[PDB]
């Protein structure tokens, strides 16, 4: 387990899903639902192969929420953050196509932070790879307090996306349990 | 074990005819009971009459009664329209019958396409006297003609010649379609259901989008679906009676909604029902060919399409066609 | 198998689902260093992972400060309710020494429900065996509506306990909306 300086963490949940999940005898007690979830995830995973997302490194999925991070492959400067956004837009591309065939209307809700982490393996048993630190907590809280069909970034994270041709509206202020009130931005299209 | 069964899925827009088909399966292949469906018909009656009169004023031009005395009845009807647990007293029937007699009220029922109205209107109102009797027992045809909208997925088991048939019913409406996926995997075949008659009407869900187009688009959705690449779709071009009637009536012309009809000539492979009008034959097949154009353009022979001209409210034509289907299922699947 | 990707999921009735969170995880994360936190965490969960296997609990995941296992997997065990309980028993004492050691007040918030689950893997990439159902959704909420250093259990997790532990009125409906809105009789273990 080794630390980092500039890793860009992203969470993308599908809050509309938890509603849609039902457990009837008809749907094999919810198996038909987890089936559609699988399709979605897999469809998202099919992206990582794309040459342009080869720096993207999926961490886990939590429920119906996709966790992924750029710059773990490290040792112009923040071109990786811009990829992460570039990637979040792609998940929406895939989620949008599921809708078409699943007669549904799933919106994706994203939160993208960046900064120092500590990556590595945890647990004695099946040793699985994860990332820790305050960068990740905020990344997560950018998602949960997020808005559907929108990416929520923090201030500095905003400033950088600005340096790369992204326009950002201010969302307002958020109590992030631990760090307190902080200003956040939606990424415009 | 699991292969000797067949899981069939009933798809189509709202009101297409899906529930009526499962009904016909009970009538055809299944085993106090119906007294509860009486109430349901009473509401069909209520909802139907109160809908026709409400429409009268909001039409363009609006329709006047040929008996302005009937105003007080019109007044009665509208006053009870939203009552929750309706007592259905002897007046209601007297008043409903009265209005239904008013040539003006009927005239508005002709323009029933210009507003949203159930398919059991003219049928039940023609039999108010029977329904009102406290000792009323609904016919088989009455239970078929009744309308309770589908909300949710409903498994229905039947057996034909020791062979087993699972049938799932689903909401044809838009909000409801998001459940369909829960039947997609393992589906032995799709029965897509289409209100052939509804060519001159707009969906309930937005009062603007043409019902048959919504049908065409929905089929195209299913035919080219990503999880339905293998699965074949038996097409029930339902409500053939209502179609025929509209075509012969010559009120709302087809080419005035689907203008490509203007070009269409009748096919060569056409097998018209004995002494059916060349015009009805022309019409019924154009709608078939409309659907087939979508089915033709893709599939690779990985799955096929089977048309059927059908009338769900007619157990006669249903036995015939559902049988046409077991043939298909037992060739293919094996 | 051809049109849907193969799903590596399988139904499993009569299992019990523990969830365990660290109370005052932020106060700890405030005090000690960015790294020492991760080491104080990694140490504890490898300590937990021992206890799990002895108590015949298959660990699922670590989700930050949330740890959750399930007894009754992979092969069904009739002790499955006693095991998750037994698993929780240790966690509240396994934290105890690594709490005093940091001089900061942390404890474990436990929640166990029982019932059916699905378990398996989702997606194609980076598999991590997981559990999904309403019983899992409930389990999670019990921990959410738990009491510090105490084990929160359901109606059903008592019906599988065979009356071996001494419980008390839980009052989950007043600490969590999910429990209230779903009228769950909850209990605490003594
Ligand atoms: N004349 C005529 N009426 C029909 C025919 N098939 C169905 N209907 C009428 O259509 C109405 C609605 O049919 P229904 O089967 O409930 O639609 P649906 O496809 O199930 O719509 P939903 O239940 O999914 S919302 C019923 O009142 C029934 O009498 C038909 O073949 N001919
Ligand atoms: C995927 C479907 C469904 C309904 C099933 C389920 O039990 C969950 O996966 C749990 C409870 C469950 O898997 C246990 C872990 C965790 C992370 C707590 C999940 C989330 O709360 C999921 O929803 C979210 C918010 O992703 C949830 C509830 O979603
Ligand atoms: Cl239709
Ligand atoms: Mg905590």
């Amino acid at each position: 387990h080794q630390s980092y300086d500039c890793v860009c963490v992203m969470f993308a949940s599908i809050p509309d899903f938890k509603e849609f999940y039902t457990e009837s005898d008809v749907n094999k007690e919810g198996l038909e639902c987890l089936r559609l979830l699988n399709e979605i995830i897999a469809d998202f995973d099919d992206l990582l192969s794309k040459p342009k997302f080869s720096g993207v490194e999926k961490i886990k999925t939590i429920g119906s929420t996709y966790m992924a991070a750029t710059g773990l492959s490290a040792i112009r400067q923040y071109m990786h953050i811009g990829t992460m956004v570039e990637f979040a837009y792609a998940l929406v591309g895939k989620l949008d196509a599921i809708n078409k065939h699943s007669f549904n209307d799933f919106k994706l809700r994203v939160g993208i932070n960046h900064g120092p982490v500590i990556a590595g393996v945890i647990g004695a048993q099946k040793p699985q790879y994860d990332i820790w630190g305050n960068t990740v907590n905020v990344a997560s809280r950018m998602d949960s307090t997020g808005v559907l069909d929108k990416i929520q970034v923090t201030e500095e994270t905003s400033l950088i996306l600005q340096t790369l041709g992204y326009t950002c509206t201010c969302r307002g202020i958020i109590n992030v349990k631990g760090k307190g009130d902080l200003k956040t931005y939606f990424v415009n299209t | 074990v699991y292969r000797a069964t067949h899981r069939l899925l009933l798809l189509g827009a709202g009101e297409s005819g899906k529930s009526t088909i499962v009904k016909q399966m009970r009538i055809l292949h299944v085993n106090g009971e119906k007294a509860t469906k009486v109430q349901d018909i009473k509401n069909n009656l209520k909802e139907a009459i109160e809908t026709i009169v409400a429409a009268m004023s909001n039409l363009v031009p609006p329709v006047e009664l040929a008996n302005p005395e009937n105003q007080f009845r019109v007044d009665y009807i509208l006053s009870v329209m939203n009552v929750p647990d309706f007592d259905f007293p002897p007046e209601f029937y007297e008043h409903a019958k009265a209005l239904w007699e008013d040539e003006g009220v009927r005239a508005c029922y002709e323009r029933s396409n210009e507003y949203q109205l159930i398919d059991c209107a003219q049928y039940f109102l023609d039999k108010i006297d029977v329904i009102k009797q406290d000792d009323y027992v609904p016919s088989d045809q009455d239970l078929l003609r009744c309308r309770v909208l589908t909300s949710g997925i409903f498994e229905t088991k039947f057996q034909v010649d020791k062979v087993n048939f699972h049938m799932f019913d689903v909401g044809g409406q838009r909000d409801e379609r998001r459940k369909w996926i829960q039947c997609f995997n393992d589906v032995t075949a799709i029965i897509f259901v289409v209100a052939s008659s509804s060519y001159n009407m707009v969906i309930r869900e937005d009062n603007q989008t043409n019902r048959l187009q919504e049908a065409l688009n929905l089929f195209k959705s299913i035919w080219n679906n990503r999880w339905l690449r293998t699965i074949s779709v038996i097409l029930f071009l339902n409500k053939q009676d209502l179609l025929a009637e509209k075509v012969l009536a010559g009120k709302s012309k087809i080419e005035d909604y689907f203008p490509e009809f203007a070009r269409y000539t009748t096919p060569e492979d056409a097998t018209p029902e004995p002494g059916e009008d060349p015009r009805v034959t022309r019409a019924k097949y154009f709608i078939r060919d409309e659907f087939l154009r979508i089915s033709t353009a893709s599939g690779d022979g990985r799955h096929y399409c089977y048309p059927h001209f059908t009338c769900a409210v007619d157990t006669e034509n249903i036995r015939r066609v559902f049988n046409d289907c077991r043939d298909i299922i037992q060739r293919m699947h094996l | 198998d051809m049109m849907f990707h193969k799903i590596y999921i399988q139904k499993h009735d009569n299992v019990s689902i523990l969830f365990a969170d660290i109370e005052g995880f932020t106060s700890l994360a405030s005090q000690c260093t960015a790294q020492e936190l991760v080491m104080t965490l990694n140490e504890l969960f490898a300590r937990f992972d021992k206890l799990a296997a002895e108590n015949h609990c298959l660990r699922i995941k670590i989700l930050g400060d949330c740890y959750y296992c399930v007894s009754g997997l992979p092969e069904a065990r009739a002790d499955h309710a006693h095991c998750c309980v037994e698993m929780g028993m240790d966690m509240i004492e396994a934290i105890s020494l690594v709490r005093e050691m940091t001089g900061v007040n942390v404890n474990m918030r436990v929640g166990i429900h029982s019932g059916r689950v699905h378990c398996g893997v989702l997606g194609l990439r980076k598999w991590q065996f997981d559990v999904w159902s309403n019983d899992v959704t409930l389990a999670n909420h019990m921990e959410a509506g738990g009491k510090a250093g105490r084990i929160h259990i359901t109606k059903a997790t008592l019906s599988y306990l065979n009356g071996d532990y001494e419980v008390e009125p839980g009052c989950g409906g007043e600490r969590n909306a999910y429990l209230k809105e779903h009228s769950i009789e909850t209990f605490l273990i003594l």
